[PDB]
């Protein structure tokens, strides 16, 4: 509902700003994706990157925030494993490998 | 004007002296007897105030623009003084400023000056000559007005004229308030020039080549504030250098409400709540609901949204309206090293030691924390405090059984005697009036011990790192642990399926 | 005569208003004190706070200002009503303006304040002026005298006056006023004035003039009153020949350079009747 | 946004990266002039991890765009002098020019 509130907003603000919207707008789903914003991975799942050194878009229909920032997993298992210990995984101290 | 742009801390003597009567200071009581007796404010405390204000904590964290040292001491202190205390400072100003204008027309900005009387507000001769203000719409009337039609020309000037007859009515009434004050005058303006020109000019060359002249900002009086304000946040860029942070309370706009919520309902709410922008919602900071300065002296609270703020655009709950004051001045040294961390206060239930007293000894290695040993510390000590109950009961009963029996009777005497030691029965199957009161304190004794130990530790937080084996369960005794609320953080409980056998 | 009531400390703090820094460092003082009508008669705590710079006690029931001489820095006064039947002082360097409007005071005596620029004496026991010096009172440009027992304008030896204000007094006839050339402004509403004999145009300044609510009933003063300098706007209604208003008809044609009686600014017809007359009169007398 | 820019340099929502106002990109093709705020010469700014970051046009904001990390492990700017030049020659048109 945050989401949608923030696009709300947005898609005033769209209105009032700028064209460049209007070649943008095809699809509102994609849209509303597209804005989000997402962990140190964006599109992918951290966990499988850490373990195997792997990379693989995690599921977007997975939901889970930090510190701001949204993360997928590539599996349910991996989200579950994943919340037990967030910040484990995360690039504490350089950027991703 | 500068402060106001940065929106910085500042030395500002004035400032000193209303922070000081509002604060209802001790120091400002001095202020007031000084004030109602007909006396002066010494330029020399003054001077020594300034210097606390400077030393500060609050000011130490946002640092500072200063101005109001150093003045025309030489007449008594040095002004050197005062370049020396700068000097002195652990604070010396990395970005250093100057006006530059001629004498005459420093002198004739001067000479532009009034005040208004019974509100002392002090005025600009663009205000408080109607003949400067008529001047400034004749340069008004004399521009034409390009961009623009003679139908906007004819509507603003007949509403100006309007504006300017009504300021012409009211200055007439500021006439009635208007002075020139006996330093305003050129001849008294002329010495204090001429002195500070000497003396301060002399010393300020100084003080001017010790620095580095690349931050050096100069600066023509000649001129509208406006510019230099303007100028100095340009020069403030070229610098790279930021305002500290600065706290933003977090209070509904006009509102108070029940944030008695959810935790999570209560951060969402907080954090859209006072936002400039969609998706930039403030950040949680790492303690949720928690009191970081409660924390910091090492007592879990947490604050109300109404004493719950943001910084660094980190969120931040606060126990009181106090917290959140103290918090104000510096949040620095409760966040910076070794950061905010918790104390140990814990219990654990279970049998006997089987580890148990080992775990206990780790965490507290773990935590540079303490361990209590409710039998060998507490119960020794209230055991001997019901000893000492018994042996007063004891020579009470002995006293006035002695008293009114001999009312020579002795302790022999068999009624005596009947009476002492069934009192004595009753007084063991009685207690002290309260024992768990007592067992309490004890706990409050030893943690004060814990208390000062931890302050002895580097990251040194007031309370104690402490924790209890042995305590005996009873739920009333319990009970009483929450209406003196000398509670743990944390207990731990200890279960098997069937360690009961293994 | 009143209750005994002289100064006290707590009044004191409740007065004293606002805190400025003086002197040369940053030392610091308080520039103003609240004290209107607490009936006080004494004042002599004051005899410390002397760096002072304005006070109100108006209607105090203060008999005295002996204090004030040694209240070096005041530069600002309201003590109207007060009980003094002269305020006769020390020439104050430091006082710009004051008040002592409904006082007792019978006489222009005794004051020499040089930063005074102007003071206010309406309602006081007054008649004629009893002694003026600009020499001494350096800066008084304007002062006001409003229902006192002015008879006549003698010894106004003040060059520096901007204006002044005589309305709801006795006053009969202009002296010594004929001199200031400076002098913008006389306000002479409801007083005994009976002629106006063309009284000296060499005041040259006094744009402004009123004398309405007097005793002027030739209209021929008008005459002797073209030779005027610029005075812009004119006051004379309720006079006994103001009963026929070609008296402001009249006036105007008798002075082209004034531009304002009583409630009219003359109108471009107004001005063109006028002139027209004017002119006429010019050629007849020319004729003459 | 400008006004948002400003409003998170203020309230301090994000850190100003130690380019300050240099653009990156230049700075690290190797160039040394400020550049300067004009109508036709706006601030780019954009956001990213909790850093500010400033350039000057949309082809050096699209290289940012493209890789920050690039442009950071550059070395650090360092203050300088401002410029002092003269210039003299025949009649004004040409030095004027």
């Amino acid at each position: 509902e945050e989401e949608a509130e923030d696009y709300q907003a947005e898609t005033e603000i769209d209105e009032e700003q700028e064209e460049e919207e209007e070649e943008e707008e095809e699809g509102e789903e994609k849209i509303k994706e597209k804005r989000r914003h997402m962990g140190d991975t964006k599109h992918f799942c951290p966990v499988v990157l850490k373990e195997n050194f792997v990379l693989q878009p995690g599921n977007p229909d997975e939901a889970v925030k930090y510190r701001e920032k949204i993360y997928y997993f590539s599996s349910t298992e991996a989200k579950e494993k994943f919340l037990e210990h967030p910040e484990d995984y995360v690039s504490q101290n350089e950027p991703l490998k | 004007n500068i402060a106001q742009a940065w929106k910085c801390i500042r030395v500002e003597a004035l400032s000193v002296l209303e922070e000081h009567i509002a604060a209802e200071k001790e120091t400002g009581a001095m202020l007031q007897s000084l004030l109602v007796s007909g006396h002066s404010i010494p330029d020399e405390l003054v001077t020594k105030l300034i210097l606390e204000k400077i030393k500060s904590p609050e000011v130490a964290h946002f640092g500072y623009i200063l101005t109001e040292m150093p003045s025309l001491a030489q007449d008594n202190m040095t002004s050197l003084k005062q370049i020396e205390l700068v000097k002195n400072l652990e604070l010396q100003p990395d970005i250093i400023i100057n006006i530059k204008c001629s004498d005459y027309d420093l002198c004739q900005r001067t000479c532009g000056q009034r005040q208004h009387s019974t509100t002392g507000y002090v005025y600009t001769r663009e205000q408080w000559d109607p003949e400067i203000i008529e001047s400034r719409r004749r340069k008004k009337r004399d521009f034409p007005k390009e961009g623009k039609s003679e139908e906007e020309e004819e509507e603003e000037e007949q509403e100006e004229e309007e504006a300017f007859i009504a300021e012409m009515q009211m200055v007439a009434e500021i006439l009635q308030h208007l002075v020139q004050r006996p330093e305003d005058y050129l001849e008294n303006v002329e010495i204090t020039v001429k002195l500070y020109k000497e003396l301060l000019l002399s010393a300020l060359e100084e003080v001017m080549a010790e620095h580095n002249p690349q931050y050096l900002i100069e600066l023509d009086g000649n001129k509208s504030p406006e510019e230099l304000f303007m100028t100095v946040i340009e020069r403030l860029k070229y610098l790279n250098v930021r305002r500290a942070a600065v706290i933003t309370k977090l209070q509904g706009t006009e509102e108070e409400m029940t944030d008695i919520i959810d935790t999570e309902e209560l951060f969402r709410t907080v954090s859209s709540y006072k936002l400039i922008a969609p998706r930039y919602r403030w950040y949680r900071s790492k303690w949720a609901r928690s009191c970081p300065v409660s924390l910091k002296d090492g007592n879990i609270y947490s604050g109300a949204a109404d004493y719950t703020v943001s910084f660094l655009g980190k969120m931040y709950c606060l126990s009181s309206e106090e917290t959140l004051k103290l918090f104000s001045l510096n949040p620095r040294p409760f966040l910076l090293p070794p950061m905010p961390l918790p104390p140990c206060k814990v219990f654990i239930f279970g049998p006997e030691h089987i580890g148990k007293t080992t775990l206990a000894n780790l965490i507290a290695e773990h935590f540079k924390a303490k361990v209590i040993d409710y039998a060998k510390l507490v119960q020794p000590r209230f055991d001997s405090a019901r000893e000492k109950l018994i042996k007063d009961t004891i020579t009470e009963a002995t006293n006035t059984a002695i008293k009114v029996v001999q009312q020579e009777v002795t302790e022999n005497h068999p009624e005596v005697f009947a009476i002492l030691e069934d009192t004595l029965r009753h007084a063991k199957e009685l207690n002290f009036e309260q024992p768990h009161d007592k067992q309490a304190e004890i706990l409050e004794e030893v943690i004060k011990e814990t208390e000062d130990n931890k302050n002895r530790f580097p990251g040194a937080p007031k309370h104690g790192g402490w924790i209890v084996e042995n305590f005996p369960l009873v739920r009333e005794l319990w009970l009483s642990l929450i209406e003196k609320a000398l509670l743990p953080d944390l207990v731990v409980y200890l279960s098997d399926a069937e360690s009961n056998g293994k | 005569e009143w209750l005994p009531t002289p100064i006290t400390e707590a009044m004191m703090k409740e007065g004293l208003s606002l805190l400025c820094k003086i002197g040369s460092g940053l030392a610091h003082a308080y520039i103003k004190l609240e004290a209107k009508d607490r009936d006080l008669t004494d004042i002599s705590l004051l005899r410390s706070y002397i760096h002072l710079r304005y006070v109100d006690i108006s209607e105090n029931h203060i008999t005295d200002i002996s204090p004030l001489n040694s209240l070096t820095h005041l530069l600002w006064l309201k003590a109207d009503g007060n009980q003094l039947r002269s305020a006769r002082m020390n020439e104050l360097p430091y006082l710009q303006i004051a008040s002592f409007s409904y006082n007792q005071i019978i006489d222009t005596e005794g004051i020499f304040h040089p930063r005074l620029g102007s003071l206010d004496l309406k309602g006081n026991r007054i008649h004629q002026v009893t002694g003026l010096d600009p020499e001494r009172l350096s800066s008084l440009h304007t002062l006001e005298l409003r229902g006192n027992q002015l008879e006549s304008t003698k010894g106004i030896y003040l060059p520096k006056l901007k204006n002044l204000y005589l309305a709801q007094n006795l006053l009969k006839k202009v002296e010594g006023l004929e001199n200031l050339s400076n002098l913008t402004t006389l306000h002479l509403r409801d007083n005994q004035i009976e002629t106006l004999n063309g009284f000296s145009q060499e005041m040259k300044s006094l744009q402004y003039l009123n004398l309405r609510s007097n005793m002027i009933s030739d209209l021929a003063e008008l005459a002797k009153l073209r030779d005027l300098p610029k005075l812009r706007a004119l006051v004379l209604l309720d006079n006994p020949c103001a009963d026929e208003t070609d008296y402001r008809q009249e006036a105007l044609v008798q002075m082209a350079h004034l531009e304002r009686l009583d409630k009219e600014f003359y109108e471009d017809d107004d001005r063109a009747e006028a002139e027209e007359i004017r002119q006429r009169l010019k050629e007849e007398q020319d004729q003459d | 946004s400008s006004h948002l820019a400003h409003k998170m340099l203020s309230y301090t929502y994000k850190h100003m990266s130690s380019f300050g106002y240099w653009d990156p990109v230049k700075l690290s093709e190797g160039e040394t002039i400020k550049p300067v705020e004009n109508a036709e010469n706006p601030l780019n700014p954009v956001i990213h991890r909790h850093y500010i970051y400033f350039l000057s046009n949309k082809q050096t904001k699209e290289k940012f765009m493209m890789n920050p990390i690039k442009y950071i492990r550059q070395p650090k700017p360092k203050a300088t002098m401002p410029v002092r030049i003269m210039i003299v020659g025949p009649p004004k048109s040409g030095k004027t020019t």
